[PDB]
């Protein structure tokens, strides 16, 4: 369930695996120096049989980690206070009022705010006008009757500005 | 103003109290300063407002009823003697219901005046209320929402004969 | 004013004209005038009536 | 009486006029904090004084005026009294909100949603205070759904993030549980007794009060946060920090039991109702007290020690002493509204980590916010002569010397020891250790409003629980004589939680990575009853709501019952009787046969 | 009482013969002064009733009804545009001439004497409400919708008729007066069981009850707005009035009769809360909060306790302005994104900033705000069926927290944590929706303050 | 402006072309559709899914509706109503289901065992009662004020 690939790899799910050890390694244990002690001990129980020439014993072990990690990992772990479930988790979502709105004011509220809106209304000129041939050509050029991936190609053929950026760009700024 | 004979106060108890130590008594400083600051200013504006309304002089005058004779003495259908009947009769129920509204509201006085001895000075008017709501209990009571006057004479007579029962077995 | 525009008096000489009927069927229906047992005075002052 | 009467009518009518400024404002404030800040503390200094004239003299009053709905024997009016506890506890909540006014002056002064936010928490105070001055009954009532539908708002401040709505409505799922205890109460008041009026309800005594006292432990055991209705109290800690502060240590939270202090001459009898009262106080006690230990919050733990001291209110209306449980209210609401001042002051200046893990080293980085996380986790317990000595400690001396259940004396023996051992390990972790935060560090408290607050309640905190502790007319026996061993035993259990929660603390320095064994589980993931009630009851109910109500009972079953027979009787019997082909033999042989069938089968000439 | 039947006849062709744009300014403004004169009714004193005719009467649980008629008139006779405001000028004047005729009818029908009129009057109440859902449904199923409605309506009402026939030959007349001052008990055979079951059936179809109450969503979702309106507000608390009525007779049979009613009623509350818990489909959680409601009510009326009639006319009264209210955010919020569902329309606290306010105040009407007016009838409700049986306020206070959990669900699903970010076309909130929910919310909390109009007969 | 044949009459049967058709329809993979099946109970032919998916989904894949785990062309699982976050999360949790409830009903059974236990077998001091002067404090009681004069006197020891 990733955008650019369908499986992860074998590699990245060890990676997975490591990173989400050591991080319930961290929130279980506290000074953070026997936290070090204990994190270059992973690093080496990972070193012992890191070369092993096999794949289905490269599995094996893979498989025996997960049951002998959910066995030992910490029922509350730090998460970090933007991750999902944390403690903020877009805490400042009451304020992130799209940009496609602010252009249903009253045009005296428009009259105090003189050059903003100006450069509000050169900037979506240049989305108006780079739209059509640019961005559709380009999207329906290059890919195949089916796209079987989801990166998109940047722009480099001759001038303007890459394809599907408008959501993209004028996004809020998550702390306003 | 009210009567002071249906709705009843006790006369008054008041200490003075004796102040052993002096730091003295930032309340007295603190009453007198409230006498100054809203009592005498509220008196004039009160005092204004009376004048005024003795200028002219208003009256209203209670609405009196008289007897209608009974739901007794109306015959079979006669829907002109049981509109009467019936219109008196409800007229005594508002009246009886604000006699209990009275008798309670004494009650909560009683409780709330004697203070945290309630059952001193509380006997008579609990005595009278029990009498009273006994009274409302047999008479008015389970009949339910379509009361018109005839299911509480029905009631009468049922309750009447149940004890005319009674009282054979009794004799 | 009233021909200028005569659609904003309909309502309000329909009101008029309603309370001028229920006020002429109660003066239809004045039977028992001083019949009842309670409202029952002696007529006073002037001329006839109690209640139109 | 003119000036005692006065003011207590201008102290509740002071905290209605900035809500006529937010409604005629029409050209926006700028001071409206500084106009609510102003507006509280002219409504505590004139709080203070009928206060002060009721120790001085005495005299009681009620106030009773306009009456809406005389209807039938009874009759209800705007009818509120101040007494012992009515005006004793006013000017406590008046001066922990004031300090919360100053304290939210600065945490929620980077949100541009500031006014919004003073109208919800003034609304707040405003119900909750004609909550505690009321003896009307009904009006109890509009004071308990008030608070409820303002912390329903108030958790749900943070519009976005699934966890503050989520903690709202199971706030306000628990409150309706109260409120179908409460108005079971009701019903049997106005059925066996006429009314639902305090003065008349305690001038009868009542003997057969099961019902309605079943009706008010299930009423408070939903409001108080307690064993079976409980785990909604860290979820609300889930919200803002001053929204919690008031929320959760002084209002809101005791309104539970403060109905239980309003009726002790009817809980004077049954002791069925003092069993059930103190059984479930030490339930809660042990159990919120065990499920506090391995706790890596800061909110979280604050909130499972509320639930631990209304545990022991609980147990100190089971004994039967309530104006001690009262004393408890006014120190506990001092002492946690400071404590939870003091978090918030350090979560905002550390950049909201918030969490206990990643929190160590503060003592010296300015000590004034661990000078006061001292005073208050040392006042917590049993501290010989501060604040917190002299109502725990008589709670565990009356509940000690008492006929009991034997048990209970046990459970708030060993929940004691345990909150000696979490204030310390919350101590440890948030002031001692080795500094785990990271760096850019901006810790700051060179600002007026929060040192103002915090000393305020440091100040309230040292003295108020002597002051309002000793002054008072003694409304029951105190009990005075005790063994050894049974007053000493407070500072021996303090002091051998003190000794076990160190030893714990010198094996955390240690480095052996011992594997849990379950009892850890069982303490650390809130117990099992959150999980397992929140997964099966909303899955359940909605499965069967899914199966029964939505696709079976009303729709398929009954549109085929009423509408599908009918109609398809309809369409066959027209297929039946309009399927017919023209031949002019079938329809004259009809004819013969209704002839011959009207003749000699079923007799129309007979 | 022809002082209000003769204007409501005079403002008709008012909006024929007024010209192009200024139709809708003259029945508004006349419509409004027609209130003003309706609530300079309120004469109703102690002893009796009061008589505006041989013909016309009205008892103090018609007044607040009648008041609530002619108010809710001008509140719908605007909320009706901008779904219509581009259609044809004939078209536009024959639906606000049928609203005129609807609100006639209701009013012949709360001032109806004999129960004949009433009868009559009642179902000229139904008449013109299929023409409006099935002629402005807006949706592919709103025939179906009016045609259940029809034959439900119908096929319950129907021997009512025949019943009320029998009454009028065998006792006189059927004034309400002469009804009552000569009811006589009627014994537990079984042709007055017959009589009571057809009676209390028809005003049961008409409320509804739970085992007939599918009648009611396809006609609230699949219907315009003033049809919803009328048809819930108006139709269910009349159907509640004229059975208020009619149980004067048949005093001693309800007791041996009535406990099944009371059983289909109590659990098909609980279940019709539970039901709109989880759907989807907005405007359909109004009408099974409505059928909660009404079953409150029909337990309400069918014990027969003064304190329960209260209640019922309280709570009558009370759940006709907030479900009207909450049908009219809902269409808001419809003529804003053309959905008709419930999670998409996501967001709106960011946007529209003021319509929370309006949101969160009518789901705390809806949710037993304790001095609103909807928790004075639950409440006198709860009491009374208390005093019928120890154990069923059980029932009472689960339907309590089931409503709370629904309503505020309502309130927290649509308008309540993250715009979708594609629905880019809302506009800021205009005057006319914000005026509509002031003409709704403002009488519900004068009346909070002074709720001794709204108690009915036994106050 | 829809097409009504995009709704969903009927099972699944037969094999090839309404399998294929529902498909193509439901934007699924052939073995990946799956009917209930047909026992009656309606469902048409809506799809079964894994049936929790809304704890999973992890939330860094940044799909379109952030706040319900959705992606504009899943087919939408048919009990979504009760599965969005703030209604049901079905998380793998920390330790069990079975071993979890066994352990909350022993320590409540427990816990209330424990409390019959005291409830019969309770603590008091030791102590007489409480000696009320004018027998056993009549006339504060519920009253009958010359009715009984109750002859009871305490003793000095
Ligand atoms: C005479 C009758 C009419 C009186 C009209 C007075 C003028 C109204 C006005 O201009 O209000 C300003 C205010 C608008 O404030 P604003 O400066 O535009 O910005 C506020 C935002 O729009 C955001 O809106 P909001 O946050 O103000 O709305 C939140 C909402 C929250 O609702 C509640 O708090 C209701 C529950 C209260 C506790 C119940 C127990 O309402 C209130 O806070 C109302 C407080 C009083 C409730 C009890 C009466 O108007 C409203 O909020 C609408 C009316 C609210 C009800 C008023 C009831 C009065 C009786
Ligand atoms: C004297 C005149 C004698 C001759 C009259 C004409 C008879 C011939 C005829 O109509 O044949 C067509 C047809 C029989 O031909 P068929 O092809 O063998 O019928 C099988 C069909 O698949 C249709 O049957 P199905 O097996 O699919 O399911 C039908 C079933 C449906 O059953 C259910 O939906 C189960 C639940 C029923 C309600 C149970 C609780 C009731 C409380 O029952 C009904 O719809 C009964 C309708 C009448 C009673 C309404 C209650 O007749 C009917 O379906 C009966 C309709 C009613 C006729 C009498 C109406 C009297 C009023
Ligand atoms: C229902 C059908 C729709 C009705 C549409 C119009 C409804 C209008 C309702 C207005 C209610 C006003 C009540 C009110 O203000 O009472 C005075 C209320 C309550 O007073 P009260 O009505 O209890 O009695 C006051 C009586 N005098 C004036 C003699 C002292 O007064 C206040 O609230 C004081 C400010
Ligand atoms: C449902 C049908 C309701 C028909 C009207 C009610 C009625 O009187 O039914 C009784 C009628 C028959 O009763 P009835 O109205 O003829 O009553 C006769 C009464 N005595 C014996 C005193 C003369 O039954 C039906 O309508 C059966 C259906
Ligand atoms: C206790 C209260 C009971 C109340 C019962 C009320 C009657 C039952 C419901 C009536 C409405 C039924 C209805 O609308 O059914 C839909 C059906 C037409 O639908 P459809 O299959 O699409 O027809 C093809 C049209 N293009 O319509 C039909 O098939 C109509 C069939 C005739 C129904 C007449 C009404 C009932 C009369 C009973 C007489 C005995
Ligand atoms: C009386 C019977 C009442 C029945 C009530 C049924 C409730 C239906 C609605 C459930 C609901 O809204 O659930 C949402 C909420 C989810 O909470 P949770 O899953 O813990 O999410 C944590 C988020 N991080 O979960 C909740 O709000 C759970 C509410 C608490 C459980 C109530 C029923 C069990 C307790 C009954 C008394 C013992």
């Amino acid at each position: 369930f990733l955008p650019s690939a369908a499986y992860l790899t074998h590699q990245q799910k060890v990676l997975q695996l490591y990173k989400r050890a050591l991080r319930h390694l961290e929130s279980r244990c506290v000074h953070r120096d026997k936290y070090r002690y204990f994190a270059c001990l992973l690093r080496a129980r990972f070193d012992e049989h890191k070369n092993e020439k096999d794949m289905v014993k490269a599995t094996q072990l893979l498989r025996e980690a997960e049951k002998e990690f959910w066995h030992g990992q910490h029922p509350q772990p730090y998460i970090f206070p933007e991750s999902p479930g944390g403690t903020s988790y877009e805490r400042y979502e009451c304020y992130k009022v799209p940009e496609w709105c602010l252009d249903d004011w009253h045009p005296s509220e428009k009259a105090m705010y003189p050059d903003y809106f100006a450069k509000r209304e050169q900037w979506k000129k240049l989305r108006r006008e780079s739209w059509e041939r640019e961005v559709k050509q380009l999207q329906e050029e290059t890919p195949v009757g089916g796209p079987r991936t989801e990166a998109l190609p940047p722009a480099r053929k001759q001038g303007d500005l890459p394809p599907l950026w408008w959501h993209i760009v004028t996004r809020p700024r998550e702390r306003p | 103003s009210w009567d002071k004979d249906v709705y009843p106060e006790p006369p008054r108890r008041t200490p003075a109290p004796s102040p052993q130590t002096s730091l003295p008594n930032p309340i007295t400083y603190l009453t007198k300063a409230f006498d100054l600051l809203v009592d005498r200013p509220v008196t004039l504006v009160r005092e204004f407002i009376e004048r005024q309304h003795a200028k002219n002089k208003y009256y209203y005058y209670h609405r009196e009823f008289r007897r209608v004779p009974d739901i007794t003495e109306c015959h079979e259908k006669d829907v002109l003697c049981m509109f009467e009947a019936e219109m008196q009769w409800k007229r005594d129920y508002k009246v009886d219901q604000e006699i209990v509204n009275i008798i309670q509201e004494r009650l909560k006085a009683c409780q709330q005046r004697e203070g945290e001895s309630h059952r001193q000075n509380c006997a008579k008017e609990l005595q009278q209320f029990t009498q009273v709501v006994k009274a409302y209990q047999d008479r008015y009571h389970d009949l339910g929402a379509h009361y018109s006057a005839r299911k509480c004479l029905a009631k009468q007579k049922q309750r009447m004969l149940a004890e005319r029962k009674a009282t054979k077995e009794a004799a | 004013v009233v021909r200028d525009h005569w659609i904003h008096v309909l309502v309000p000489v329909g009101f008029v004209f309603g309370y001028y009927l229920d006020r002429k069927n109660d003066e239809k229906l004045a039977a028992f005038r001083n019949k009842s047992l309670l409202y029952k005075r002696e007529l006073k002052p002037n001329e006839e009536v109690t209640w139109k | 009486m003119n000036l005692f009467s006065s003011l207590t009518l201008v102290t509740l009518i002071l905290l209605t006029m900035p809500i006529a400024a937010i409604n005629f404002n029409t050209h926006k404030f700028t001071n409206y904090p500084l106009y609510v800040k102003t507006t509280i503390s002219c409504a505590f200094i004139t709080s203070m004084i009928p206060t002060m004239m009721f120790i001085h003299t005495g005299q009681e009053m009620i106030i009773s005026n306009w009456h809406w709905l005389t209807i039938q024997t009874l009759k209800l009016s705007l009818s509120f009294k101040m007494d012992f506890f009515s005006m004793m506890f006013v000017p406590v909540a008046l001066f922990v909100t004031w300090s919360i006014m100053e304290f939210s002056m600065w945490y929620m002064h980077s949100d541009p949603n500031i006014n919004q936010f003073f109208k919800y928490l003034l609304l707040f105070l405003i119900t909750m205070l004609i909550l505690v001055t009321a003896n009307n009954l009904f009006q109890l009532f509009i004071g308990w759904e008030g608070v409820g539908i303002m912390s329903f708002l108030l958790i749900g401040w943070w519009y976005g993030r699934t966890d503050a709505n989520t903690a709202a409505l199971q706030a306000i799922l628990y409150n309706r549980i109260g409120d179908i205890g409460f108005i079971l109460a009701m019903a049997w008041f106005l059925i066996n007794l006429n009314t639902w009026d305090l003065q008349q309800i305690f001038m009868l005594n009542p003997n057969d009060s099961n019902l309605p006292l079943m009706g008010l432990i299930l009423a408070a055991t939903g409001k108080s946060a307690q064993f079976g209705l409980h785990p909604w109290l860290p979820s609300a800690m889930e919200g803002p920090t001053p929204v919690s502060a008031l929320l959760h240590s002084s209002t809101m939270v005791v309104a539970g039991i403060f109905l239980l202090i309003r009726f002790y001459p009817l809980t004077e009898n049954n002791k069925f109702g003092q069993s059930i009262m103190l059984c479930l106080g030490a339930m809660t006690t042990l159990f919120t007290a065990m499920c506090a230990l391995t706790q890596n919050d800061i909110k979280k733990i604050i909130a499972f020690s509320t639930s631990s001291q209304l545990g022991l209110m609980m147990v100190t209306i089971g004994i039967n002493q309530p104006h001690l449980a009262f004393l408890h209210i006014c120190t506990h609401a001092f002492f946690k509204a400071m404590l939870f001042m003091c978090s918030g002051s350090i979560i905002h200046s550390l950049n909201d980590e918030q969490d206990i893990r990643k929190m160590g080293g503060l003592f010296k980085a300015m000590p004034f916010t661990t000078t006061a996380l001292i005073i208050g986790s040392l006042a917590l317990t049993g501290m010989p002569f501060l604040t917190g000595f002299y109502s725990k400690d008589l709670i565990i001396e009356s509940a000690n010397t008492s006929y009991t259940n034997a048990w209970a004396l046990l459970m708030t023996l060993v929940a004691t020891s345990f909150t000696a051992i979490y204030s310390t390990r919350i101590i440890f972790f948030a002031l001692l250790g080795q500094p785990r935060f990271p760096t850019l560090i901006n810790i700051n408290e060179n600002n007026p409003f929060l040192i103002n607050s915090i000393k305020r309640l440091l100040i309230g905190s040292l003295f108020a629980g002597f002051i309002i502790s000793n002054n008072i007319p003694p409304m029951t026996i105190p009990q005075m004589t005790m063994p050894h061993y049974l007053k000493m035993t407070a500072l021996t259990v303090t002091i051998l939680g003190f000794i076990l929660a160190l030893e714990i603390s010198n094996t955390t320095h240690y480095l052996k990575f011992n594997y849990p064994s379950n009892t850890f589980k069982f303490s650390n993931l809130l117990g099992y009853y959150p999980t397992i009630m929140h997964r099966l009851t909303p899955y359940m109910n909605l499965t069967m709501s899914q199966k029964s109500a939505s696709s079976l009972l009303d729709l398929i079953w009954l549109e085929t019952i009423l509408p599908k027979t009918i109609s398809l009787a309809q369409m066959k019997m027209s297929t039946t009787i309009t399927s017919q082909k023209g031949l002019i033999k079938l329809y004259f042989l009809s004819f013969l046969i209704t002839i011959l069938i009207s003749t000699t089968l079923l007799n129309f000439h007979e | 009482m022809l002082k209000y039947i003769i204007p409501t006849m005079m403002l008709m062709p008012l909006t024929w013969l007024s010209k192009n744009s200024m139709i809708w300014i003259n029945t508004t403004l006349h419509s409004l002064l027609i209130s003003l004169t309706s609530l300079l009714l309120l004469n109703q004193f102690g002893d009796n009733s009061l008589n505006f005719s041989l013909t016309f009467f009205s008892d103090s649980l018609s007044t607040p009804l009648l008041i609530l008629t002619m108010w809710l008139l001008p509140l719908m006779l605007m909320a009706s545009q901008h779904h219509l405001s581009k259609e044809n000028l004939a078209r536009k004047k024959l639906f606000i001439s049928m609203l005129i005729l609807l609100q006639l009818f209701l009013i012949m029908t709360f001032t109806a004497t004999e129960l004949i009129f009433f009868y009559i009057m009642f179902e000229a109440t139904l008449v013109p409400t299929l023409i409006i859902i099935t002629r402005w449904g807006n949706q592919t199923e709103r025939l179906n919708a009016g045609l259940y409605f029809l034959f439900y309506t119908l096929a319950g009402s129907l021997p009512l008729l025949v019943a009320l026939i029998y009454i009028q030959n065998t006792m006189g007349s059927l004034n309400f007066l002469i009804l009552q001052y000569w009811v006589q008990p009627m014994p537990n055979s079984w042709s007055n069981t017959f009589m009571w079951l057809a009676c209390m059936m028809a005003f049961m179809v008409k409320m509804p009850l739970y085992g007939l109450h599918l009648w009611l969503p396809k006609a609230h979702v699949e219907a315009p707005i003033a049809g919803s309106m009328v048809l819930a507000a108006i139709l269910l608390k009349l159907g509640g009035y004229g059975m208020m009525r009619i149980t004067l007779l048949l005093n001693p049979i309800t007791d041996f009769m009535a406990y099944p009613f009371i059983m289909l009623s109590l659990w098909g509350m609980i279940m019709t809360s539970s039901i709109c818990l989880r759907q989807t489909d907005l405007k359909s959680l109004i009408a099974y909060s409505s059928v909660s409601h009404m079953a409150l009510v029909i337990v309400a009326i069918l014990i027969q306790t003064p304190w329960s009639y209260m209640g019922a006319t309280a709570l009558m009264i009370a759940h006709g302005l907030t479900s009207s209210m909450l049908f009219c955010l809902a269409n808001s919020n419809y003529e804003r994104v053309h959905s008709r569902t419930m999670i998409l329309a996501r967001g709106l606290q960011t946007l529209l900033p003021l319509m929370a306010a309006w949101w969160l105040l009518a789901s705390l009407t809806n949710l037993a705000l304790p001095p609103s007016i909807n928790l004075i009838g639950e409440l006198f409700v709860v009491m009374s069926t208390f005093s019928w049986s120890n154990i069923t306020i059980i029932l009472m206070g689960l339907n309590m927290v089931i409503t709370a959990l629904y309503s505020l669900y309502m309130l927290i699903t649509t308008q309540r944590g993250k715009h979708t970010h594609h629905i880019n076309n809302i506009l800021p909130s205009f005057t006319r929706e914000n005026a509509l929910m002031s003409l709704h919310m403002l009488p519900l909390l004068l009346l909070s303050l002074n709720p001794k109009i709204i108690l009915g007969p036994l106050y | 402006s829809h097409i009504t044949k995009d709704m969903l009459p009927g099972p699944y049967p037969k094999t090839p072309e309404e399998r294929a058709a529902a498909a193509k329809k439901y934007n699924m993979r052939v073995e990946d559709y799956e009917p209930y099946p047909d026992d009656g109970m309606g469902y048409g032919d809506y799809p079964k899914l894994p049936d929790r998916s809304q704890q999973e989904r992890d939330p860094w894949y940044d799909w379109d509706h952030p706040d319900l785990r959705l992606n504009w062309g899943e087919p939408m699982h048919w009990d979504l109503d009760m599965y969005i976050r703030n209604r049901v999360d079905t998380s793998p949790t920390p330790v069990n289901w079975n071993l979890m409830c066994k352990h909350l009903f022993g320590f409540v059974a427990f816990m209330l065992f424990m409390f019959w236990v005291g409830e019969t077998y309770p603590t008091y001091q030791p102590v007489g009662p409480k000696q009320y002067p004018y027998n056993n404090l009549y006339l504060e009681r519920g009253g009958d004020p010359n009715k009984e004069p109750e002859p009871v006197v305490h003793y000095e020891i």
